[PDB]
Protein backbone atom coordinates (compact mmCIF):
# COMPACT_ATOMS: atom_id res chain seq x y z
CA UNK A 1 0.00 0.00 0.00
CA UNK A 2 0.85 3.59 -0.57
CA UNK A 3 1.25 5.54 2.68
CA UNK A 4 1.80 8.95 4.21
CA UNK A 5 4.21 9.72 7.07
CA UNK A 6 3.61 12.85 9.15
CA UNK A 7 5.37 14.28 12.16
CA UNK A 8 3.23 14.81 15.24
CA UNK A 9 4.47 16.84 18.19
CA UNK A 10 2.72 17.25 21.57
CA UNK B 1 -18.53 -11.72 12.58
CA UNK B 2 -14.89 -11.67 11.64
CA UNK B 3 -11.97 -12.80 13.86
CA UNK B 4 -12.03 -13.20 17.65
CA UNK B 5 -9.41 -11.85 19.96
CA UNK B 6 -7.99 -15.27 20.58
CA UNK B 7 -7.81 -16.15 16.84
CA UNK B 8 -5.80 -13.00 16.18
CA UNK B 9 -3.47 -13.53 19.12
CA UNK B 10 -2.80 -17.15 18.02
CA UNK B 11 -2.07 -16.15 14.43
CA UNK B 12 0.14 -13.17 15.32
CA UNK B 13 2.22 -15.42 17.51
CA UNK B 14 2.50 -18.00 14.68
CA UNK B 15 3.79 -15.10 12.54
CA UNK B 16 6.66 -14.46 14.97
CA UNK B 17 5.16 -11.35 16.55
CA UNK B 18 4.66 -12.75 20.08
CA UNK B 19 7.64 -11.04 21.73
CA UNK B 20 6.46 -7.67 20.52
CA UNK B 21 2.69 -8.06 20.79
CA UNK B 22 0.89 -6.07 23.48
CA UNK B 23 -2.34 -7.99 22.82
CA UNK B 24 -5.63 -7.65 21.07
CA UNK B 25 -7.48 -4.55 22.32
CA UNK B 26 -10.67 -2.61 21.94
CA UNK B 27 -10.52 1.05 20.94
CA UNK B 28 -9.07 2.10 24.32
CA UNK B 29 -5.59 0.64 23.58
CA UNK B 30 -3.42 2.90 25.72
CA UNK B 31 -0.32 3.11 23.52
CA UNK B 32 3.39 2.45 23.66
CA UNK B 33 4.32 3.41 27.21
CA UNK B 34 7.72 2.11 28.28
CA UNK B 35 11.05 0.79 27.03
CA UNK B 36 12.90 0.41 23.76
CA UNK B 37 11.62 -2.88 22.28
CA UNK B 38 9.74 -3.15 19.01
CA UNK B 39 6.01 -3.27 19.85
CA UNK B 40 2.68 -3.82 18.22
CA UNK B 41 -1.02 -4.34 18.89
CA UNK B 42 -4.30 -5.16 17.15
CA UNK B 43 -6.98 -2.59 18.03
CA UNK B 44 -10.70 -2.51 17.38
CA UNK B 45 -12.45 0.66 16.28
CA UNK B 46 -15.17 -0.06 18.88
CA UNK B 47 -15.37 -0.75 22.60
CA UNK B 48 -15.34 -4.32 23.89
CA UNK B 49 -18.94 -4.01 25.10
CA UNK B 50 -20.17 -3.58 21.53
CA UNK B 51 -18.96 -6.98 20.33
CA UNK B 52 -16.46 -5.31 17.97
CA UNK B 53 -16.68 -3.65 14.55
CA UNK B 54 -13.36 -3.41 12.67
CA UNK B 55 -9.73 -4.38 13.32
CA UNK B 56 -6.66 -2.10 12.92
CA UNK B 57 -2.97 -2.77 13.56
CA UNK B 58 -0.48 -0.52 15.30
CA UNK B 59 3.28 -0.87 15.28
CA UNK B 60 5.96 1.10 17.12
CA UNK B 61 9.58 1.29 15.95
CA UNK B 62 11.66 2.75 18.80
CA UNK B 63 14.69 3.40 16.57
CA UNK B 64 12.94 5.85 14.32
CA UNK B 65 10.11 6.82 16.75
CA UNK B 66 7.62 5.84 14.10
CA UNK B 67 4.15 4.63 14.83
CA UNK B 68 2.43 2.73 12.04
CA UNK B 69 -1.37 2.63 11.94
CA UNK B 70 -2.60 0.02 9.46
CA UNK B 71 -6.24 0.06 8.45
CA UNK B 72 -6.91 -2.69 5.85
CA UNK B 73 -9.27 -0.18 4.15
CA UNK B 74 -6.76 2.71 4.25
CA UNK B 75 -9.18 5.27 5.65
CA UNK B 76 -7.90 8.65 6.73
CA UNK B 77 -8.14 9.68 10.37
CA UNK B 78 -11.10 11.92 9.52
CA UNK B 79 -12.92 9.00 7.89
CA UNK B 80 -12.13 6.60 10.75
CA UNK B 81 -13.68 9.14 13.09
CA UNK B 82 -16.72 9.68 10.84
CA UNK B 83 -17.42 6.06 9.91
CA UNK B 84 -16.18 4.16 12.94
CA UNK B 85 -16.36 6.77 15.69
CA UNK B 86 -12.68 5.96 16.27
CA UNK B 87 -9.91 8.39 17.23
CA UNK B 88 -6.37 7.58 18.37
CA UNK B 89 -4.77 10.99 18.93
CA UNK B 90 -4.87 10.46 22.72
CA UNK B 91 -2.90 7.20 22.35
CA UNK B 92 -0.30 8.90 20.13
CA UNK B 93 0.06 11.78 22.61
CA UNK B 94 0.47 9.38 25.48
CA UNK B 95 3.10 7.38 23.57
CA UNK B 96 5.11 10.45 22.46
CA UNK B 97 5.19 11.87 26.00
CA UNK B 98 6.27 8.52 27.42
CA UNK B 99 8.90 7.52 24.89
CA UNK B 100 10.19 10.46 22.87
CA UNK B 101 12.69 12.96 24.31
CA UNK B 102 11.21 15.77 22.16
CA UNK B 103 7.49 14.88 22.68
CA UNK B 104 7.20 14.04 18.95
CA UNK B 105 6.77 10.93 16.83
CA UNK B 106 6.16 10.13 13.18
CA UNK B 107 2.83 8.53 12.18
CA UNK B 108 2.70 6.49 8.96
CA UNK B 109 -0.62 5.18 7.67
CA UNK B 110 -2.02 3.64 4.47
CA UNK B 111 -4.00 5.54 1.85
CA UNK B 112 -5.20 2.39 0.07
CA UNK B 113 -7.49 -0.54 0.63
CA UNK B 114 -6.34 -4.16 0.37
CA UNK B 115 -9.73 -5.45 1.50
CA UNK B 116 -13.13 -5.77 -0.19
CA UNK B 117 -15.87 -3.69 1.26
CA UNK B 118 -17.98 -6.66 2.45
CA UNK B 119 -15.10 -8.81 3.66
CA UNK B 120 -14.74 -10.06 7.23
CA UNK B 121 -10.96 -10.56 6.89
CA UNK B 122 -9.77 -7.28 8.48
CA UNK B 123 -8.16 -8.94 11.50
CA UNK B 124 -6.32 -11.39 9.27
CA UNK B 125 -5.01 -8.58 7.08
CA UNK B 126 -3.85 -6.90 10.30
CA UNK B 127 -1.92 -10.05 11.21
CA UNK B 128 -0.28 -10.09 7.75
CA UNK B 129 0.73 -6.42 8.16
CA UNK B 130 2.22 -7.19 11.58
CA UNK B 131 4.34 -9.97 10.07
CA UNK B 132 5.67 -7.33 7.66
CA UNK B 133 6.22 -4.89 10.52
CA UNK B 134 8.15 -7.18 12.85
CA UNK B 135 10.39 -8.51 10.07
CA UNK B 136 10.87 -5.15 8.21
CA UNK B 137 10.05 -2.42 10.79
CA UNK B 138 11.53 0.43 8.75
CA UNK B 139 9.37 -0.25 5.68
CA UNK B 140 6.31 -2.34 6.54
CA UNK B 141 3.64 -0.83 4.22
CA UNK B 142 5.20 -1.80 0.89
CA UNK B 143 8.45 -2.93 -0.59
CA UNK B 144 8.91 -6.10 1.56
CA UNK B 145 8.27 -9.74 0.87
CA UNK B 146 4.97 -9.88 2.81
CA UNK B 147 3.21 -6.73 1.65
CA UNK B 148 4.48 -7.14 -1.89
CA UNK B 149 1.95 -10.01 -2.16
CA UNK B 150 -0.96 -7.55 -1.91
CA UNK B 151 -2.13 -4.87 -4.35
CA UNK B 152 -3.31 -1.60 -2.78
CA UNK B 153 -6.24 0.22 -4.40
CA UNK B 154 -6.99 3.90 -3.72
CA UNK B 155 -9.25 4.18 -0.70
CA UNK B 156 -11.65 6.37 -2.66
CA UNK B 157 -12.33 3.35 -4.97
CA UNK B 158 -13.35 1.02 -2.12
CA UNK B 159 -16.97 0.79 -3.28
CA UNK B 160 -16.26 0.55 -7.02
CA UNK B 161 -17.14 -2.60 -8.95
CA UNK B 162 -13.91 -2.08 -10.93
CA UNK B 163 -11.69 -3.10 -7.96
CA UNK B 164 -13.53 -6.22 -6.80
CA UNK B 165 -11.27 -8.68 -8.66
CA UNK B 166 -8.16 -7.09 -7.19
CA UNK B 167 -9.51 -7.06 -3.65
CA UNK B 168 -10.66 -10.69 -3.89
CA UNK B 169 -7.24 -11.72 -5.22
CA UNK B 170 -5.70 -10.00 -2.19
CA UNK B 171 -7.87 -12.14 0.08
CA UNK B 172 -6.87 -15.33 -1.72
CA UNK B 173 -3.21 -14.32 -1.37
CA UNK B 174 -3.82 -13.57 2.34
CA UNK B 175 -5.14 -17.09 2.93
CA UNK B 176 -2.25 -18.68 1.06
CA UNK B 177 0.22 -16.54 3.05
CA UNK B 178 -1.43 -17.61 6.32
CA UNK B 179 -1.45 -21.28 5.29
CA UNK B 180 2.31 -21.10 4.66
CA UNK B 181 3.08 -19.29 7.90
CA UNK B 182 0.56 -20.38 10.54
CA UNK B 183 -0.16 -23.88 11.95
CA UNK B 184 -3.24 -22.40 13.71
CA UNK B 185 -4.62 -21.20 10.39
CA UNK B 186 -3.81 -24.55 8.69
CA UNK B 187 -5.56 -26.53 11.39
CA UNK B 188 -8.76 -24.39 11.27
CA UNK B 189 -8.51 -23.22 7.66
CA UNK B 190 -11.98 -23.95 6.26
CA UNK B 191 -13.72 -22.56 9.27
CA UNK B 192 -11.64 -19.40 9.39
CA UNK B 193 -12.07 -18.81 5.64
CA UNK B 194 -15.85 -19.15 5.99
CA UNK B 195 -16.00 -16.81 8.93
CA UNK B 196 -13.83 -14.14 7.26
CA UNK B 197 -15.14 -14.50 3.68
CA UNK B 198 -14.91 -11.80 1.06
CA UNK B 199 -18.71 -11.29 0.90
CA UNK B 200 -19.49 -12.15 4.52
CA UNK B 201 -20.91 -8.87 5.41
C1 LIG C 1 -13.22 -7.00 9.49
N1 LIG C 1 -13.21 -6.98 8.28
C2 LIG C 1 -14.25 -7.28 10.47
N2 LIG C 1 -15.44 -7.73 9.86
C3 LIG C 1 -16.46 -8.03 10.70
C4 LIG C 1 -16.30 -7.89 12.09
C5 LIG C 1 -15.07 -7.46 12.60
C6 LIG C 1 -14.81 -7.23 14.05
N3 LIG C 1 -14.99 -8.47 14.83
C7 LIG C 1 -14.76 -8.38 16.15
O1 LIG C 1 -14.38 -7.31 16.65
C8 LIG C 1 -14.90 -9.59 16.99
C9 LIG C 1 -14.45 -9.52 18.32
C10 LIG C 1 -14.57 -10.61 19.15
C11 LIG C 1 -14.03 -10.57 20.58
O2 LIG C 1 -13.10 -11.30 20.88
C12 LIG C 1 -14.59 -9.54 21.61
C13 LIG C 1 -16.06 -9.24 21.31
C14 LIG C 1 -14.46 -10.17 23.04
C15 LIG C 1 -13.70 -8.27 21.50
C16 LIG C 1 -14.20 -7.06 21.07
C17 LIG C 1 -13.36 -5.97 21.02
CL1 LIG C 1 -13.99 -4.42 20.50
C18 LIG C 1 -12.02 -6.03 21.35
C19 LIG C 1 -11.54 -7.26 21.79
CL2 LIG C 1 -9.87 -7.39 22.24
C20 LIG C 1 -12.36 -8.38 21.86
C21 LIG C 1 -15.19 -11.79 18.71
O3 LIG C 1 -15.27 -12.80 19.62
C22 LIG C 1 -16.11 -13.90 19.25
C23 LIG C 1 -15.60 -11.89 17.41
C24 LIG C 1 -15.43 -10.78 16.56
N4 LIG C 1 -14.08 -7.18 11.77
Amino acid sequence: VKSLKRRRCY
Amino acid sequence: SGSSEQELAAIVRDLGCGPYFLGTHDKRFPGFLAGNKLACAIVNTAGRETGGVHWLAFGWNPRSRTCYMFDPFGFSDRRLKQIYSFEYEAMLRRSALALSPDRCLSLEQSTQTVQGPDSAACGLFCCMFLHAFVHWPDRPMDGNPTMNLLTGVPNGMLQSPQVLPTLRRNQEKLYRFLAHHSPYFRSHRAAIEHATAFDKM
